[PDB]
């Protein structure tokens, strides 16, 4: 199925299955090598099997809402905190 | 680079847990692997539950562990921070009496 | 065909000592100057090694030794040579070396 | 000497024992001609170790240490690390054992 670039994807590569988001990588694999890993034994950089190219897994973000507020005597307004994300996914 | 130890095993048992915490996740725990949902895609739910209680339990028990380490640790440093706040409060602010308290 | 020089010889088999040696890849995951621990199959270092030689010219006009014995497997194999001058293939790798089995 | 596996193949036999092969020829009338050159090479059996394994930033790996070499490598295998810091480390325990 055609590779999904800079966008959260579900993804199976050569049977190898995660979620994350793809991204072009500089990291430099030896040939017959296959799956990069992190510290964590997780699975950090994938080579496209039909076109070769490093490619990152960052699963996609995630943070916990805070929500921001006064009392609820002063007011009912609330300003939201997305913690740890780029402003986009809102 | 010695003289910083006691700030660097701080960051270090940190760090060291977290990873501890990690490879927690890839540990069987007696159940048939690791990864949550390869017991789901090979076995009917109706056994794999049974599976994953042992992942579960096994992680859910592997959170308390560190959980209640970084209570204790804090507890630590809960303890050193008022060491440095007496320290910052009577030695730096003020003049210290006591022997050898300021070094 | 099967035609055969068998010239064995006697001597006892010439050792040696791997000093840093046998480490290979074993995965394809490519990893960036961490320390990684497996327990696996290797040739422990500082290991016992027999130099063999499959022809040895022992100088006195000649005098061409082939001596190269049907090894055993056992748990794995390790393989070395130099042989600036090619004379070595392939191997039989097998277990009756014989039909009634595969051969490798 | 880092190895890079070349063909993963299905194999599904069991090899127990091999010998190597040789490249000979022919010769013609001198005081039949066979042996072309010397031959000589290294043979080791392996074994299950668990060996600390350093890549490199390219993924080189250079040092390689086994940990029951010697109670000396064993420890390194428990800081994980080459460069073992002056002072005590406590390797795995040892038992006595019965006869
Ligand atoms: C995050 O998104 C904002 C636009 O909402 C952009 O200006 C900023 O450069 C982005 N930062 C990152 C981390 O990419």
């Amino acid at each position: 199925t055609n590779l999904v670039k800079n966008k959260c994807v579900n993804f199976n590569f050569n049977g190898l299955t995660g979620t994350g988001v793809l991204t072009e990588s500089n990291k430099k694999f030896l040939p017959f090598q296959q799956f990069g890993r992190d510290i964590a034994d997780t699975t950090d950089a994938v080579r496209d099997p039909q076109t070769l190219e490093i490619l990152d897994i960052t699963p996609c973000s995630f943070g916990g809402v805070s929500v921001i507020t006064p009392g609820t005597n002063t007011s009912n307004q609330v300003a939201v905190l997305y913690q740890d994300v780029n402003c986009t996914e809102v | 680079a010695s003289a910083l130890g006691k700030l660097q095993d701080v960051v270090n048992q940190n760090a060291q847990a977290l990873n501890t915490l990690v490879k927690q996740l890839s540990s069987n725990f007696g159940a048939i692997s690791s990864v949550l949902n390869d017991i789901l895609s090979r076995l009917d739910k109706v056994e794999a539950e049974v599976q994953i209680d042992r992942l579960i339990t096994g992680r859910l028990q592997s959170l308390q562990t560190y959980v209640t380490q970084q209570l204790i640790r804090a507890a630590e440093i809960r303890a050193s921070a008022n060491l440095a706040a007496t320290k910052m409060s009577e030695c730096v602010l003020g003049q210290s009496k006591r022997v050898d308290f300021c070094g | 065909q099967c035609v055969n020089l068998t010239t064995r010889t006697q001597l006892p088999p010439a050792y040696t000592n791997s000093f840093t040696r046998g480490v290979y890849y074993p995965d394809k995951v490519f990893r960036s100057s961490v320390l990684h621990s497996t327990q696996d199959l290797f040739l422990p270092f500082f290991s016992n090694v027999t130099w063999f030689h499959a022809i040895h010219v022992s100088g006195t006009n000649g005098t061409k030794r082939f001596d190269n014995p049907v090894l055993p497997f056992n748990d794995g194999v390790y393989f070395a040579s130099t042989e600036k001058s090619n004379i070595i293939r392939g191997w039989i790798f097998g277990t009756t070396l014989d039909s009634k089995t595969q051969s490798l | 000497s880092a190895l890079e596996p070349l063909v993963d193949l299905p194999i599904g036999i069991n090899i127990t024992r091999f010998q190597t092969l040789l490249a000979l020829h022919r010769s013609y009338l001198t005081p039949s001609g066979w042996t072309a050159g010397a031959a000589a090479y290294y043979v080791g059996y392996l074994q299950p170790r668990t060996f600390l394994l350093k890549y490199n930033e390219n993924g080189t790996i250079t040092d390689a240490v086994d940990c029951a070499l010697d109670p000396l490598s064993e420890t390194k295998c428990t800081l994980k690390s080459f460069t073992v810091e002056k002072g005590i480390y406590q390797t795995s325990n040892f038992r006595v054992q019965p006869t």
